[PDB]
C-alpha cells in the first residue's frame, strides 16, 4: 500500500487549493489518514484525520476554519482544502496512514506505518517559470588519472520544487543535488554535481535530467568536456 | 495537548559509538490496556518521516536492530546501539495517546574525521551568456567538518555581498558535507575581467587552497 | 481428539461456561458433538450455518484455541459487566468465555473500529455475535445507543447486521436472544469489525489445520 500525494502548487494569497492523498490497494481494512504539516525547515504538526471510508473526520482546533479535510470513499483519496490561503500556509503537506489492528496471538499495531511523499504549497504571487539548465563542465586540467568534477546549473525557476537525476536514475554514487537558494529576483536556482574518475570523461556520457513539474518543464541536459 | 519534550535537540555522536536520545511527555502515555502510546519516527534529508518504534518498544518491520525504544509513563529514550552514516536526519518522538503532539525533533551529527575539500571552479557556459548574466560556480566536495569559508576574487578584486551558497547534508554514506557557491555577474561586466579565482580556508587544509580559471 | 459430552460445538467454540473446558489440554485432533447435548447457548438464541461448521470441524486434523483480541483492550467500553445468571460460572452470573459482551461505559458507547490481522500460518476460525434485546429501554440501557448496527469485513464476507428489538419467551430467564456467526480467515487475510452497539466481540479464535494438503 502507498500513499500518492498531488504535485507541488503555488498560488497567491486569497485563492482556493484543494490537495490529495490516494490510498492505493483496495482500502480494506480503511484506516484513519492523518495530514500533517512542515513548515519551512521546522517540524511536523498533526492537522486532522479522515477515515476515507465514511468520512469521519477529526480536526485539531487550531487549524479547524482555516483548512477542511474530505475524503472519496470509491478512489480512497483524502483531501485538505483551503478556501482563502496565506502565506503563513506555505508549507510541505504529509499525509499519513494510521494502521491500527490486532495480529498473531493478541499482539497490537498501532503507527503512521505509510506516509505520503509530501506535496509543496507556495502561497506567492509571483508566477510559474521553468528553469534554464547549464553544463557544470569538467575541467581540463582534471587530475588525469585522479577524479574530475562535472554538474548542471538549474537556473531561475519559481515555484519549488525541481528534482534532479543523472543518466536517467543510472548514476547515483558521487551525487550531490545541493538545496536550492532564493535569489533577489525572487528566483530559485539549484546545482547538482556529481565526482567520476577523470579518464570516463572520454568513454561515458553524462546527463542531467532535470524536472520541473508546476512548469511542466523536462531537460536532460548533457554535460561534456568544452571544446576548446 | 501533551507537550513533548526531546533532548538534546542535536545529538553529536561518534562513528559506529552508541546514542541515546530522550523524549518526555506532559502527561503520562500508558494506556489502561497495557501500552504506551508512544512512537518515534526518523526524517531523512529530503525525505518524508518514516516509522522507526511503534508502542513505545515495538520495532517496525524493516528497521535495523540497531534502533530501539525504551521507557514508561512520562519517560522514554531511543537507542542506537551503533551509529551509522545512514542513520542522518532529524528523529521525532510522538505521542498517540491523544491526537497526536510530535517532540521537537532530535538532529543527529556524526562525528567522522576531519576531510579536506575538493575544491573545483567552473565558468559560465556560453549558452547562459547569450541570455545577459554569468553565473560562476566553486565546489567544495566531500569535507568535513561543515565549517568552511569561501572567497571570490576577480583579478584579484575582492567580491562581496554577492555569491550565495549551499551546503548539503551529512551524507549518508561517509558522513561529509559538500558546498556550492555561485557568483553572479553580467554578461558585459564578466567579460572585462580575466582571472576569476575561488579560495577556500578549511580546517582540512594546512592553508587556503585556490582554484582559478582564465576567462 | 475430542468428542463433546455435555457441550455442542457451537457451546463448546463459544466456551459455555456450563460445558466441561478441558483445562489441561490445550490442542486437539477434530471435533464431534453427540446427538442430544445438555448444554448449548447457555444465553439463548441461534448459531449460523451450523451444519457447514460442524461439518468444516470433523474434517480437521489439528486445532488450537489462541487469544487474539484481549479483553483489556477495550478502554472505553465496558467488558466485565457483560454476564447473565443464564449463563453461571460457579453459581455467579458469567458469559460465554471465548467472546466479550461489550457494554456501554460512561453512559457512552463509542463507535468500535476494529481489525485483526491472521499473521499466523494457520487458517482461523473467527467468531462474534449480535445481542437482540427485549425492549428499547433495554437497548438503550445496555449499549446507550437506540439505533445500532454491526458491520463485519473480511476480504470475501460482507455482513451489516441490526439488532432486532424484540420480546420473546423465555429461555434460561431470558426473553432476549444471540446470533452467532463464523468465518475462517486465510493466513494473511484481516476481519473489520465496527459496531455502535449489541456486538459480541471475539476474544478468542481456533487455528484450525485440514487433513493433508
Ligand atoms: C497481514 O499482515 C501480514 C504481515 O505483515 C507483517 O506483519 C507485522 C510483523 C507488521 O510489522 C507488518 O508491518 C509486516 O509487514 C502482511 O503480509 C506482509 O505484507 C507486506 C506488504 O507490505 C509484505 O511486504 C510482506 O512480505 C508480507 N508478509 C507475509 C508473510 O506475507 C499482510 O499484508 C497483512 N494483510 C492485510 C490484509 O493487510
Amino acid at each position: 500500500v502507498q500513499l500518492v500525494q498531488s504535485g507541488a502548487e503555488v498560488k497567491e494569497t486569497g485563492e482556493s487549493l484543494n490537495i490529495s492523498c490516494k490510498v492505493s490497494g483496495n482500502n480494506f481494512p480503511s484506516y484513519y489518514i492523518s495530514w500533517v504539516r512542515q513548515m519551512p525547515g521546522n517540524g511536523l504538526e498533526w492537522m486532522g484525520r479522515i477515515d476515507p471510508s465514511d468520512s469521519d473526520t477529526n480536526y485539531r482546533p487550531s487549524f479547524q476554519g482555516h483548512v477542511t479535510i474530505s475524503a472519496d470513499k470509491s478512489t480512497s483519496t483524502a483531501y485538505l482544502q483551503w478556501r482563502s490561503l496565506k502565506a503563513s500556509d506555505t508549507a510541505m503537506y504529509y499525509c499519513a496512514r494510521r494502521a491500527t489492528y490486532y495480529y498473531g496471538s493478541g499482539s497490537y499495531f498501532d503507527a503512521f506505518d505509510i506516509w505520503g511523499q509530501g506535496t509543496m504549497v507556495t502561497v506567492s504571487s509571483a508566477s510559474t517559470k521553468g528553469p534554464s539548465v547549464f553544463p557544470l563542465a569538467p575541467s581540463s586540467k582534471s587530475t588525469s588519472g585522479g577524479t574530475a568534477a562535472l554538474g548542471c546549473l538549474v537556473k531561475d525557476y519559481f515555484p519549488e520544487p525541481v528534482t534532479v537525476s543523472w543518466n536517467s536514475g543510472a548514476l547515483t554514487s558521487g551525487v550531490h543535488t545541493f538545496p536550492a537558494v532564493l535569489q533577489s529576483s525572487g528566483l530559485y536556482s539549484l546545482s547538482s554535481v556529481v565526482t567520476v574518475p577523470s579518464s570516463s570523461l572520454g568513454t561515458q556520457t553524462y546527463i542531467c535530467n532535470v524536472n520541473h513539474k508546476p512548469s511542466n518543464t523536462k531537460v536532460d541536459k548533457k554535460v561534456e568536456p568544452k571544446s576548446c | 495537548e501533551i507537550v513533548m519534550t526531546q533532548s538534546p535537540l542535536t545529538l553529536p555522536v561518534t562513528p559506529g559509538a552508541p546514542a541515546s536520545i530522550s523524549c518526555r511527555s506532559s502527561q503520562s502515555l500508558l494506556h489502561s490496556d497495557g501500552y504506551n502510546y508512544l512512537d518515534w519516527y526518523l526524517q531523512k534529508p529530503g525525505q518524508s518521516p518514516q516509522l522507526l518504534i511503534y508502542l513505545g518498544s515495538h520495532r517496525a518491520s524493516g528497521v535495523p536492530d540497531r534502533f530501539s525504544g525504551s521507557g514508561s509513563g512520562t519517560d522514554f529514550t531511543l537507542k542506537i546501539s551503533r551509529v551509522e552514516a545512514e542513520d542522518v536526519g532529524v528523529y521525532y518522538c510522538m505521542q498517540a495517546l491523544q491526537t497526536p503532539d510530535f517532540g521537537q525533533g532530535t538532529r543527529l551529527e556524526i562525528k567522522r574525521t576531519v576531510a579536506a575539500p575538493s575544491v573545483f571552479i567552473f565558468p559560465p557556459s556560453d549558452e547562459q551568456l547569450k541570455s545577459g548574466t554569468a553565473s560562476v560556480v566553486c565546489l567544495l566536495n566531500n569535507f568535513y567538518p561543515r565549517e568552511a569559508k569561501v572567497q571570490w576574487k576577480v583579478d584579484n578584486a575582492l567580491q562581496s555581498g554577492n555569491s550565495q551558497e549551499s551546503v548539503t547534508e551529512q551524507d549518508s554514506k561517509d558522513s561529509t558535507y559538500s558546498l556550492s557557491s555561485t557568483l553572479t555577474l553580467s554578461k558585459a561586466d564578466y567579460e572585462k575581467h580575466k582571472v576569476y579565482a575561488c579560495e577556500v580556508t578549511h580546517q582540512g587544509l594546512s592553508s587556503p587552497v585556490t582554484k582559478s580559471f582564465n576567462r | 481428539p475430542l468428542i463433546l459430552r455435555d457441550c455442542s460445538v457451537a457451546g463448546w467454540l463459544l466456551g459455555n461456561p456450563m460445558c466441561d473446558e478441558f483445562i489441561n489440554v490445550p490442542e486437539w485432533s477434530y471435533i464431534v458433538e453427540k446427538a442430544s447435548p445438555a448444554n448449548d447457548l447457555c444465553y439463548p438464541g441461534n448459531f449460523n450455518d451450523y451444519e457447514e461448521l460442524k461439518h468444516l470441524l470433523s474434517r480437521i486434523n489439528h486445532f488450537e484455541k489462541i487469544q487474539i483480541i484481549p479483553k483489556s483492550s477495550w478502554s472505553n467500553h465496558d467488558a466485565s459487566s457483560g454476564v447473565s445468571s443464564a449463563c453461571p460460572y460457579l453459581g455467579r452470573s458469567s458469559f460465554f468465555r471465548n467472546v466479550v459482551w461489550l457494554i456501554k461505559k460512561n453512559s457512552a458507547y463509542p463507535t468500535i473500529k476494529r481489525s485483526y490481522n491472521n499473521t499466523n500460518q494457520e487458517d482461523l476460525l473467527v467468531l462474534w455475535g449480535i445481542h437482540h434485546p427485549n425492549d428499547a429501554a433495554e437497548q438503550t440501557k445496555l449499549y446507550q445507543n437506540p439505533t445500532t448496527y454491526i458491520s463485519v469485513g473480511t476480504s470475501t464476507l460482507n455482513q451489516r447486521l441490526v439488532p432486532e428489538i424484540a420480546t420473546r419467551p423465555k429461555v434460561n430467564g431470558q426473553s432476549g436472544r444471540m446470533e452467532f456467526f463464523w468465518t475462517i480467515l486465510k493466513p494473511n487475510d484481516a476481519i473489520n469489525f465496527e459496531s455502535n452497539g449489541n456486538f459480541i466481540a471475539p476474544e478468542y479464535a481456533y487455528k484450525i489445520v485440514k487433513k493433508g494438503d
